[PDB]
């Protein structure tokens, strides 16, 4: 199930936070199609969440061959459709690393990009949280598939207005990744 | 036969400031050195004036140590004026203020704002904290690089990362403090870590202000209720 691609740098971040399982946030990417050349739509969802949260800041990775669809260049910012799940959010982030990427995004060939949401009091949703679109390749060979999944930094975040260590814990060490398969 | 004068006037070397208009005391560490240049200049009465037909240099003399910023405080010299957060500090030595080598009052440079202003606006609102994500998203995709990212959009910043302005409205936006090195005011914008507790915690410092309940000490002691938001 695991799909952060440094988790055992996370296990540590979350060493001294208890661990106490039961009912907690399942974030999620998709599972699509695209015909190569095509722009495939990936979505990062949220469920047993809702109102339960009031912030996120979160790291998703997949193959750097896959470019993800701008909407200004120069400010870095990706392009994306807004799910439900945030909904009612005082400001939200969508951005591009491009320089100064980690060792262990670079040597497994991996882009990445970062979304933040914040809302006033635990209005964090739930369902589908953003839509990206990727650049598949057009020489990409049908039956290829794409990894999609997290890259965890020091200050990312999924957290209620209460602060609550665990809930965060919970929320990073639950997610599962995603795909994207290549057809004819 | 007329005749002889000497007045005398400072060379200071200091640096700059920051300042919450809540803090009672300016900092004397802002003065790195100052010496007390006096000139001797001789000569004779003119028509209604003064010639100067020689000067002598007495020794200079360093008073860094006994230099005082007098009775002004951040309190007491803040106004809230749009676009402009700079102020020169009079220098007081034997309880009088000096001359630079120019004929004005020797000063330092300090800036004073708000607590959570990231944007320089002198009011701190809901557009702070959406800022201070912003920056937060943009540090947390360049490797923490603080110098290719403008934190304020003020128009005293201008998309300048390196601007002063920059490094003020980090000291201001840094509401929640980290593990790590203790900063002082004086650090520059790339030794704070700025990121979505600070956007979270001003947003909810706004929205508390403008609840009946915390209106009285939003107006009167900001201090306490940023305390009761970062705890
Ligand atoms: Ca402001
Ligand atoms: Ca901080």
């Amino acid at each position: 199930n695991n799909a952060v691609i440094n988790v055992d740098e996370m296990n540590e971040a979350f060493k001294d936070v208890p661990d106490l399982e039961g009912e907690g946030a399942h974030i999620t990417l998709s599972n699509t199609t695209a015909k190569p050349g095509e722009m495939a739509e990936v979505t990062m969802s949220v469920s047993n969440a809702d109102m339960q949260w009031n912030m996120c800041g979160i790291h998703i990775i997949y193959p750097d061959i896959l470019k993800p669809e701008m909407k200004d260049p120069e400010e870095r910012t990706v392009a994306f459709q807004k799910g439900d799940a945030l909904e009612a959010a005082t400001g939200i982030v969508c951005m591009e690393w491009q320089e100064g990427l980690p060792p262990v995004l670079t040597e497994n060939k991996k882009g990445c990009l970062f979304l933040t949401a914040m809302f006033s009091g635990n209005q964090g949703g739930e369902g589908d949280m953003a839509t990206f679109r990727f650049k598949v390749p057009d020489n990409a060979e049908p039956g290829a598939v794409y990894n999609l999944g997290y890259y965890y930094m020091n200050t990312d975040l999924f957290i209620n207005e209460q602060n609550i260590p665990t809930y965060q814990k919970y929320a990073f060490t639950h997610m599962e990744g995603g795909t994207i398969t290549v057809e004819l | 036969v007329t005749s002889a004068v000497k007045t005398q006037y400072v060379e200071i070397e200091s640096v700059m400031g920051f300042y919450f208009n809540t803090e009672d005391k300016f900092d004397t560490a802002q003065i790195k050195k100052a010496v007390l240049h006096t000139v001797y200049n001789e000569g004779y009465t003119d028509d209604g004036v003064a010639v100067v037909l020689r000067e002598y240099e007495s020794e200079p003399v360093d008073i860094t140590a006994e230099l005082t910023f007098g009775d002004a405080t951040p309190a007491n010299t803040y106004k809230a004026v749009e676009n402009k957060f700079d102020y020169e500090i009079p220098v007081y030595y034997n309880n009088a203020t000096l001359k630079d080598a120019e004929g004005n009052d020797a000063t330092v440079t300090v800036y004073i704002g708000l607590k959570g202003d990231t944007d320089l606006n002198n009011i701190v609102d809901g557009r702070d904290a959406t800022a201070t994500l912003t920056y937060y998203a943009a540090t947390s995709t360049d490797g923490k690089d603080a110098t290719t990212v403008a934190l304020s959009p003020s128009t005293l910043v201008g998309g300048n990362p390196e601007s002063v302005y920059d490094d003020f409205s980090a000291f201001l936006s840094d509401v929640k403090v980290d593990a790590g090195k203790e900063l002082t005011r004086f650090a520059k914008k790339a030794e704070r870590l700025i990121d979505g507790r600070d956007a979270s915690s001003i947003l909810t410092f706004y929205t508390k202000s403008s609840v009946d309940q915390y209106k009285d000490m939003a107006a009167n002691e900001p201090n306490k209720l940023w305390d009761i938001v970062t705890a």
